[PDB]
RNA sequence: GGUGAAAUUCUUGGAUUUAUUGAAGACUAACAACUGCGAAAGCAUUCGCCAAGGAUGUUUUCAUUAAUCAGGAACGAAAGUUAGGGGAUCGAAGACGAUCAGAUACCGUCGUAGUCUUAACCAUAAACUAUGCCGAUUAGGGAUCGGACGGCGUUUAUUUUUGA
């Protein structure tokens, strides 16, 4: 009991389309499927109806890869602009110590280049 | 008839179990080999040449064996199972599990588990040629 | 003879040359921690309950 | 790499490479002079050395020879001449 | 297979009459020397003693090997084997004394493994009394602990430098001792931890052992010394 | 043609090995060119573990174990289906196969 | 006993099996590896004696003494040959038992030369890295055996320097 690829297109189109209009129920997306829509056969639309509602039911229950609806999208690029107050880099209140840990040639390296204002505490790493 | 002991001590003998790809030998001794409690082979149990070596014989030859032991007033026993040995497989062979399972399910006590298969640090040359058994 | 009764508990694969027999997990129904492998000829369900002339006896794997 | 200035490389690397891998062979043994604890005199010993040093005085043994450089007795101090 | 004999009893034969010979046989107890802990160690079988054939005679030279750990009633000698020899046979009463020690075949199969170095060596010994015996010994490479290289071999220079100096401690501690002695001082492994702290510095050298003693000649009997190490 | 660049050998630097006799069949191959198996497992299979543990007299008991290194001709060796044909591509891999540590 | 299954063979004139002791000859398991040495063939138990060798280290010494080689010469697995010693185990030839239409074979029980050593011949092998010897240059990597040099630590001893 494998469906083939023209439902499986069919099914895509349909609910990424018109995704609001039909809901879990089998009986409604029957009647929904055929009115604005141009199949040939009945068993056909019982086909698209009958896997058409299983996608609701597990897209009901957290999202799944491969499918997109118009809800869905807009949803990510108005998330996207999350952003902190506080800088996770920024250090100056995130440690309450200003003065953060570095290594023994960083600090050298900072010599090199000139930059000794910055306030930093070396600390030796070594195993052996 | 039998040692005369008390009932809460338990008196020792030691099984020797020879399994080899042939054939199986139980032999129960007690504590050196001067004396031989009782021995039986698969030989006497099976009735087909084919059968001497299977697990099934094995059993069946340990239920006599701890029948006839039990008689004897020995309760509790080692045992030192061996292979060929030597030149030859040290693989024990199919009867050897079967037999002792049957001795521990019959009543008969355990301890001090050991292999006492015989190797050598190198030895003459063995059967069988240049190019092996082709078959 | 001391016959026993014996019930599966799980059914593991089908084995044999001709899948006749069938290779199952018992249980003693006597000493309801004891467990062996067993192999039986005919169709058999979970909870079936079978008769045992003798379980010293085991079978391959 | 494909563009290097042979004529000049840098001194860690002719200190880095073999002794007859350089642009010019040059040794890397010297001489010393040790201190022996009991006299006060000075004795110039090879780094290298393959035999025994004995001091003029007090005929003491000095080095001891071995695959590289000789190992020096435990009690004697010395300064890289 | 009842029906595979084709002459049976050979030629020409005939049945038996008299049978069950375990209505003849008497049992004994089997005791153990002085060191060793407990002293009942199990019963033995033979026939009764008769006209012509003294049973005192067939309980002189046999020998019963027995695990140290049951003599000691402790575990963690588990894996050493050792001998003991009947003497004299006293009434119901059979005493024995000292014949070898061996270990196990798993115990020693268990250590050799691959990707090190197996060191061994063998050296003949006699005592103040006139007792000879020789001894086996065995030690293995160990690993450090923050090692990174794959495998530990040794240079067989060094190899040659354990074993000189195993074999000059074991002759050394066995110069001046008795059985008696010797036999208290293999049971706390005492000779294993000299040989670990002199061959310190050549290399670790885990696990030094002494394999298995036996011995070859022995002097006359000298009852006495028999009695006295017996019924303590 | 070369089917393997080590000639199916692992032998660069001498002349000669000595030989070993096949746990099978008693063949003769080099040593360095035999498959070598280390087994270790118990002494008695694990339904009969709990049989020896009760019928034992030292209250717990530890069965012991057992040893062996068996080695083989190439020819017992993929007719005893030790080891099987692989791709020409495949053959070049020489890590030992990830041994199953979940069982399903 | 042995085999896919059997037989030839040995056995109450006690076979097979158990323990103790003795003699003889051969061989050095596990450790043993994408590790070592030698011109190659080849070389693995301990220790003593004899001469030889590679690599590293060196502000020692001589100063072109060198490279490859027609003919020529030394060594040269296994098998084989000529004389002594030794002769456990395997086993060409040979004799039996099965299989098969046949089976002078594959399988099984015996078994001579041979397999070992001393004194001499033989000079051939898929003697293979199927890849001649000397010298120069050309790309990245990480392992590993021997010697030398530098360094922070751990471990440990009549202990430091050494060894790991
Ligand atoms: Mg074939
Ligand atoms: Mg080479
Ligand atoms: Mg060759
Ligand atoms: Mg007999
Ligand atoms: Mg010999
Ligand atoms: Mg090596
Ligand atoms: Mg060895
Ligand atoms: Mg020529
Ligand atoms: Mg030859
Ligand atoms: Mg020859
Ligand atoms: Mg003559
Ligand atoms: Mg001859
Ligand atoms: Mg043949
Ligand atoms: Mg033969
Ligand atoms: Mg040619
Ligand atoms: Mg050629
Ligand atoms: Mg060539
Ligand atoms: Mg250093
Ligand atoms: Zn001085
Ligand atoms: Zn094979």
């Amino acid at each position: 009991r494998v469906r083939t690829k023209t439902v499986k297109k069919s099914a895509k189109v349909i609910i990424e389309k018109y995704y609001p209009r039909l809901t879990l129920d089998f009986e409604t997306n029957k009647r929904v499927c055929d009115e604005i829509a141009v199949i040939s056969s009945k068993r056909l639309r019982n086909k698209i109806a009958g896997y058409t509602t299983h996608l609701m039911k597990r897209i009901q229950r957290g999202p799944v890869r491969g499918i997109s609806f118009k809800l869905q999208e807009e949803e990510r690029e108005r998330k996207d602009q999350y952003v902190p107050e506080v800088s996770a880099l920024d250090f100056h209140q995130n440690s309450e110590t200003g003065m953060l840990d570095i290594d023994q040639e960083t600090k050298d390296l900072l010599k090199h280049l000139g930059f000794d204002s910055i306030p930093v505490n070396v600390i030796p790493v070594t195993q052996s | 008839l039998g040692p005369q002991v008390r009932e809460g001590e338990l008196v020792f003998g030691v099984a020797r179990i020879f399994a080899s790809f042939n054939d199986t030998f139980v032999h129960v001794t007690d504590l050196s080999g001067r004396e031989t409690i009782c021995r039986v082979t698969g030989g006497m149990k099976v009735k087909a040449d084919r059968d001497e070596s299977s697990p099934y014989a094995a059993m069946l030859a340990a239920q006599d064996v701890a029948a006839r032991c039990k008689e004897l007033g020995i309760t509790a026993l080692h045992i030192k199972i061996r292979a060929t040995g030597g030149n030859g497989t040290k693989t024990p062979g199919p009867g050897a599990q079967s037999a002792l399972r049957a001795l521990a399910r019959s009543g008969m006590k355990i301890g001090r588990i050991e292999d006492v298969t015989p190797t050598p640090s190198d030895s003459t040359r063995r059967k069988g040629g240049r190019r092996g058994r082709r078959l | 003879a001391p016959v026993k009764f014996v019930k599966v508990t799980r059914v593991l694969g089908r084995t044999g040359s001709r899948g006749g027999v069938t290779q199952v997990r018992v249980e003693f129904m006597d000493d309801t921690t004891r467990s062996i492998i067993r192999n039986v000829k005919g169709p058999v369900r979970e909870n079936d309950i079978l008769v045992l002339l003798e379980s010293e006896r085991e079978a391959r794997r | 790499v494909l563009a290097v200035d042979l004529l000049n490389p840098s001194p860690a690397s002719e200190a880095r490479k073999h002794k007859l891998k350089t642009l010019v062979p040059a040794p890397r043994s010297f001489f010393m002079d040790v201190k022996c604890p009991g006299c006060f005199t000075i004795t110039t010993v090879f780094s290298h050395a393959q035999t025994v040093v004995i001091c003029q005085g007090c005929t003491n043994v000095l080095c001891q020879p071995t695959g590289g450089k000789a190992r020096l007795t435990e009690g004697c101090s010395f300064r890289r001449k | 297979v009842g029906k595979n004999k084709r002459l049976s009893k050979g030629k020409k034969g005939l049945k038996k009459k008299v049978q069950d010979p375990f209505t003849r046989k008497d049992w004994y107890n089997i005791k153990a020397p002085a060191p060793f802990a407990v002293r009942d160690v199990g019963k033995t079988l033979v026939n009764r003693t008769t006209g012509l054939k003294n049973a005192n005679d067939a309980l002189k030279g046999r020998i019963f090997e027995v695990c140290l750990a049951d003599l000691q009633k402790d575990e963690d000698h588990a894996f050493r084997k050792i001998k003991l020899r009947v003497d004299e046979v006293q009434g119901k009463n059979c005493l024995t004394n000292f014949h070898g020690l061996d270990f196990t075949t798993d115990k020693l199969r268990s250590l050799v493994r691959k990707w090190q170095t197996l060191i061994e060596a063998n050296v003949t010994v006699t005592t103040t009394d006139h007792y000879l015996l020789r001894l086996f010994a065995i030690a293995f490479t160990k690993r450090r602990p923050n090692q990174i290289k794959k495998t530990t071999y040794a240079q067989s220079s060094q190899i040659r430098a354990i074993r000189r100096k195993m074999v000059e401690i074991i002759q050394r501690e066995a110069a001046s001792c008795t059985l008696h002695q010797l036999v208290s001082k293999l049971i706390p492994e005492v000779i294993g931890r000299e040989i670990e702290k002199a061959t310190q510095g050549i290399y670790p050298l885990q696990n030094v052992h002494i394999r298995k003693v036996k011995l070859l000649k022995q002097p006359k009997f000298d009852l006495g010394a028999l009695m006295a190490l017996h019924g303590e | 043609v070369k089917k393997r660049k080590n000639n199916g050998r692992n032998k660069k630097g001498r002349g000669h090995v000595k030989p070993i006799r096949c746990s099978n069949c008693a063949r003769c191959t080099p040593k360095d060119k035999a498959i070598k198996r280390f087994t270790i497992r118990n002494m008695v299979e694990s339904a009969a573990i709990r049989d020896i543990s009760d019928a034992s007299v030292f209250a717990e008991y530890t069965v012991p174990k057992m040893y062996l290194k068996l080695q083989y001709c190439v020819s017992c060796a993929i007719h005893g289906k030790i080891v099987r044909v692989r791709s020409r591509e495949g053959r070049r891999n020489r890590a030992p196969p990830p041994r199953v540590r979940y069982n399903k």
